[PDB]
Formats: C-alpha cells, sequence, structure tokens
RNA sequence: AGGAUUGACAUUCUUGAUUUUGUGGGUGGUGGUGCAU
C-alpha cells in the first residue's frame, strides 16, 4: 500500500487530475494513458473491452498486480475539504486514478519499475 | 439661463454618450461577425500545438492527511457574558409583561426500548436524539415524531404501575422531564398538535365515560405544558 | 497572420458602456494561439466591463500554465498601475468584483497573483485591500493552510503578516499542521528579532485575535510560551484576556 | 467522476471539487474627526 501512497504523493505533485470517462478515452486514444487503475468487474461490462484491447495492443500499460478497491480510492487520495480526516471518510468518489508524464520519481521507485516490468 | 444651461449641457453630454454607445454596438457586430466565422481562416495558417508550488501541494496534502477543529464561532468575558444574559433576561421579562397584558410513530419508540425498566429509556432516547440531529442532514419530520412519542411514551407510562421503583421512576421522569424542556425549548411547532390532539381526544373521553376515562398521566400532562 | 479585427476589439473595449462580447474571443480557449494573439491585441487598452468578464472566462481557462501565461505579467501589474491611478488608494467596483471572480479557480491563484504581491513595491494600505477582498468571498480551506505554512516560512513582513492576521479573522477551525504553525511562528519571533524589529499594537492584535479562542490543541508546554510570550512582549492588552483564554484552555 | 461545479458552439459539449444541501453563526470596513506628515 506504500507504492500506492507514494504514487498517490507523485500524483499529488502533478495535480493533472482528469479522473473521468471522456477524459479517460481521451487518452486512451492518444499517447497518453500509461498508468490507469480501474475497477473490471462492476458495471455490465461498460468499458473492459476498449481499455484492454489497447492493453493487449503492443504497449506496456499495466502497472497493476490488483485494482485497489474502489470504495475507499478516492477517499484515501486528494479529493475535497480536510474532508474528515480523522473520521475516515470511505465515500465513493472517481476511484479510478490515472499517473501522469511517464510516471517515474527518483531512485527509490523501483517498485513501480518491477510492477510494470512483468505483465 | 442655469436651468437652461444645466439642461442643455446635460441633454447634449448625454446624446454623446448616446452616439457612444450606438456607435460601440454597431461596431461590435461589425467586429464579431467579422472576426468570429472569418478567424477560421487564421485558424489555418499558424498553429501553437514547480518549486514552490510543489511545497505549497506538499502543505496542501498535510493539510488533507490530519487535521481538527477549534471550540465555538467566538470567546467571552465574564461581564460581557453577564450582560448578554441580561439582555435575554430583560428581553423575557418585558415581552412577558406585553404577552400577560395582551424512528417512533406512536409504537416504534416502544418497539425499541423495551426492554429494560427505567434506566435505559433516558439513555437511549437522549443517544437517539442526539444520533437524529448529528446527522441530521434533512431530519425534521423525524425529530418532530419521536418528540411526539416521547410525549405519548411518558403519558402512557405515568400511569402504569409506579408501585415498584419509586426513586428509580422518580429521577428517570425529573431527567425525562428536564431534557425533554431543553430541546422543547426549540422545538413547539410539532409538540403543540399533539397536544391539541391529546386534548380533543381526551374530551371525547370524559364525553363517554362519566370518571373513568381520566388517566393520572393527564396531571403530569397538564404539569409538563405548564413547565413548557 | 491572424484575421486582424483584434485592433477594432480594443477600439471598442476601450470605449465600452453595456452590452455584448466578441465571439472570437469567447472561443479563443478552444484556440491555441490566444496568448500569442492577445499579444498583438497588445491590451493597454482597458475598460471595467471587459476586465469583468475578461478575468471570468481567464479563471473559466485557468490552469498552472495559463496562470503564468496570462496573469503573471500584465494583469496583477494592471491592478498595480490602476491603484497608483487611484489618487485616494480607492480602487474601482467592477475592478473589486473582478479580483472575487479571479478568486473562484483556486488551482494556480498561489503563483497565479499571491505570490507576485509582496515580490515589488508592496505596502501595507494595498496589502490590507487584498486582505480584506480575501476576507470578502470564498477561499479554499486546506490550500489556505497550505498558504499560511509556506507565508509563515516566507520571511517576514507587516503586509504578510496583515495577510494572516485577516486570514485568521477568517475564523477558520484550526488543524495540526497549523498549530505546528503558529509554535513556529513563535519560534521566528525570539530575541531572533526582537532587537532589530519592533512590534507593535498590530502584531499584538495578531496574537490577541489568536489566542481569543485559537488555543483548542495546545499543549502545556504551549500555554508556558505563550505566557512567555506576554511576560516579554507586554502590552497593555494581556492581562484579564490572555488569563482567561489560559484557563479555558484545553488539551 | 458509476457526475459536483465551472467556459456554451440554442438543446450538447472544451471544465473537476473551489463543490452540494442542510445543521449553525459571525454583522457589513473602499470610511472621516484630535497626533510628530
Amino acid at each position: 500500500e506504500d507504492a500506492l501512497k507514494v504514487v498517490l504523493r507523485t500524483a499529488l505533485v502533478h495535480d493533472g487530475l482528469a479522473r473521468g470517462l471522456r477524459e479517460s478515452t481521451k487518452a486512451l486514444t492518444r499517447g497518453e494513458a500509461l498508468l490507469v487503475v480501474l475497477v473490471s468487474s462492476v458495471t455490465e461490462a461498460n468499458i473492459i473491452k476498449l481499455v484492454e484491447g489497447l492493453a493487449n495492443d503492443p504497449e506496456n500499460k499495466v502497472p497493476l498486480i490488483k485494482v485497489a478497491d474502489a470504495k475507499q480510492l478516492g477517499e484515501w487520495a486528494g479529493l475535497g475539504k480536510i474532508d474528515r480526516e480523522g473520521n475516515a471518510r470511505k465515500v465513493v468518489g472517481a476511484s479510478v486514478v490515472v499517473v501522469k508524464n511517464w510516471g517515474a520519481e527518483t531512485d527509490e521507485l523501483s517498485m513501480i519499475m518491477e510492477h510494470f516490468s512483468q505483465q | 439661463k442655469k436651468t437652461k444651461a444645466e439642461v442643455m449641457k446635460e441633454v447634449i453630454a448625454k446624446s454623446k454618450f448616446y452616439k457612444q454607445e450606438r456607435q460601440k454596438a454597431q461596431g461590435i457586430m461589425e467586429d464579431q461577425i467579422d472576426n468570429l466565422d472569418d478567424n477560421f481562416e487564421d485558424v489555418m495558417s499558424e498553429l501553437m500545438m514547480t518549486d514552490l508550488d510543489k511545497e505549497y501541494d506538499i502543505k496542501v496534502k498535510e493539510l488533507q492527511l490530519d487535521k481538527r477543529a477549534a471550540p465555538s464561532d467566538r470567546t467571552k468575558t465574564e461581564e460581557e457574558k453577564n450582560a448578554e444574559a441580561e439582555e435575554k433576561k430583560r428581553e423575557l421579562e418585558q415581552q412577558r409583561l406585553d404577552r400577560m397584558n395582551g424512528r417512533t410513530h406512536d409504537a416504534l419508540l416502544d418497539q425499541v426500548k423495551k426492554l429494560d425498566l427505567d434506566d435505559h429509556p433516558k439513555i437511549v432516547k437522549n443517544i437517539i436524539k442526539a444520533y437524529q440531529p448529528k446527522l441530521a442532514e434533512g431530519n425534521k419530520e423525524k425529530l418532530g415524531k419521536f418528540t411526539a412519542v416521547l410525549l405519548r411514551h411518558i403519558i402512557f407510562l405515568s400511569n402504569q404501575n409506579y408501585l415498584k421503583n419509586v426513586q428509580s421512576f422518580k429521577r428517570t421522569q425529573n431527567a425525562l422531564i428536564s431534557i425533554l424542556k431543553s430541546l422543547s425549548e426549540k422545538y413547539n411547532r410539532e409538540l403543540s398538535e399533539e397536544c391539541r390532539d391529546y386534548i380533543n381526544e381526551m374530551q371525547a373521553r370524559y364525553k363517554k365515560n362519566h370518571f373513568d376515562a381520566l388517566s393520572n398521566g393527564d396531571l403530569v400532562f397538564f404539569s409538563i405544558i405548564g413547565i413548557l | 497572420k491572424v484575421i486582424k479585427a483584434y485592433t477594432t476589439v480594443g477600439s471598442i473595449l476601450k470605449t465600452w458602456t453595456h452590452g455584448k462580447l466578441p465571439k472570437l474571443f469567447k472561443v479563443i480557449p478552444s484556440l491555441r494561439n490566444w496568448q500569442d494573439v492577445i499579444y498583438v491585441t497588445n491590451p493597454e487598452e482597458w475598460s471595467p466591463h471587459v476586465v469583468y468578464e475578461a478575468t471570468k472566462l481567464f479563471v473559466s481557462n485557468l490552469t498552472a500554465k495559463e496562470s503564468q501565461k496570462f496573469i503573471n505579467l500584465i494583469l496583477l501589474e494592471r491592478f498595480r498601475d490602476n491603484i497608483e491611478t487611484s489618487e485616494d488608494h480607492s480602487l474601482n467596483y467592477h475592478i473589486y468584483r473582478a479580483v472575487k471572480k479571479s478568486l473562484y479557480k483556486p488551482s494556480a491563484f498561489f503563483k497565479g497573483f499571491l505570490f507576485p504581491l509582496v515580490e515589488t513595491g508592496c505596502n501595507v494600505r494595498e496589502a490590507t485591500i487584498a486582505g480584506s477582498v480575501l476576507a470578502k468571498v470564498s477561499v479554499p480551506a486546506l490550500h489556505s493552510s497550505a498558504a499560511l505554512s509556506y507565508l509563515l516560512r516566507l520571511p517576514f513582513s507587516p503586509p504578510t503578516t496583515v495577510f494572516i492576521k485577516i486570514l485568521l479573522d477568517k475564523k477558520y477551525a484550526l488543524p495540526y499542521q497549523t498549530v505546528d504553525d503558529c509554535v513556529y511562528y513563535f519560534m521566528r519571533f525570539r530575541i531572533g528579532e526582537d532587537a532589530t524589529r519592533v512590534l507593535p499594537v498590530i502584531w499584538h492584535k495578531a496574537f490577541l485575535t489568536f489566542a481569543q479562542r485559537y488555543k483548542n490543541d495546545i499543549t502545556q508546554d504551549q500555554r508556558d510560551f505563550l505566557l512567555e510570550t506576554v511576560r516579554q512582549r507586554g502590552h497593555k492588552d494581556i492581562g484579564p484576556e490572555i488569563r482567561r483564554e489560559l484557563l479555558a484552555g484545553a488539551s
């Protein structure tokens, strides 16, 4: 979970958060989408034809061993006010996070490198 | 000469402003229609296709990571708090003299707290109140409903049997009327309808029976409305 | 080469009164040469109504890069030029409401206009004007906690301090980074600048309106060194109120 | 974001938590008048 926290901190450096369906499909048809954390089997196979199609297209695109939980992702992440910092708010926000611009900080990020090394 | 000079100066100057306004509007239509869909000809010629910021984002991340609160809206002195209490006292006194001159649906409260005898009602009803008003984002009819059924609950409890624990019933109903008055100091417009309905039905009760339709819960109904 | 009605745009928008907006200038967020052609407008010519609509559309199209594109070269400078023409130091009402509509997006406001206000030529009069127009309208809570952290780390100046004074009379609900911020503000103001700078009634009202009720997550050592703040920097406004807040302080 | 709010090409699209509604409550400083300007 520390890798998720440090990549959340990296996205908190970058802060261009386009966490939506239309911006995600725009990043899918352009060459920008490299780390998207998206839940697969939730709503009658909504997105899993094209995101997995362009995933199995010859690019890496998957630093995912297991998708993080949609109930707690965006509200352990950065979204909103102070927003129940000590009251443990776990309400559904965007629940899909993209990490932009080559997704790599300095030498302490070898764990994400060995994440997208394998399939 | 002064009146005509002022009227002529203001009329000619408003005419100047009218010329500037009408010329600006006509030129606005001309420039808008001349460069709105015609700059898609020059949208074919040329195209154009974090230190302290990251410190600020780090501090905003720490602020989202942990936060706390401050007490209540102000801080007041002893004599100033006494002055506000004295203003409330004199307000209530003169307003009273001007007046004198001129989760609970009638069984759900009992069906909820119907386990123990005397003490569980006070703590459980205070928790019901503090659990409705805390996350009450719209709960007003629920508020009115449990005030209504706590009225009805002290009514059908204060004359069932007090030949059990007299001291325990004494302290639990003193607690119930005191919490009742401290919360119904603010909520009369749900309480008064149920008081009037109890009046309206117990009149028919006394109409039917000569004496044996009067509870002794009517007495504490009189006393708690007289204290409210 | 642009279609060259930007001269006409400046020609009407210098002597605007009321009505409508140019449509190229409206859809100019979605045309890629907007800053390169606003240099061609060369907009030293200006009106209050068009300032209002322009900053509306710029906060609508405001990110970090767009903030450094428009607001950090000419816009705060036009704010500065108009307050240097306002001979009573009386800023105008439409320009006020333009700044309130500028304060909508918190996304790049920091490096946009909050940094270069203290940079060159900052007086306490314009500092209180900027603080009070902050105190009128909405502010981001956690981004303002971040702002309080970096502006207290930023060096000592009475404009920075009156920004902190007004944003502290904003009457927040204090978080932990902020209470650590105020205690290392006290480690800042020690003996230090106590021989190099003098802090009168203004800073006295700063910690007085702080210690009104800003006391809630304070350790007993922090109660000790606020009592030591009072003991060293005794003004007349220390006795009953700061003793009363020490008596009514908590963990 | 499995959709709040901002730019509308009039109904259909280029934003992204500043939200949102309740539950509360502070008044609102673009001020003058006596001081060493």
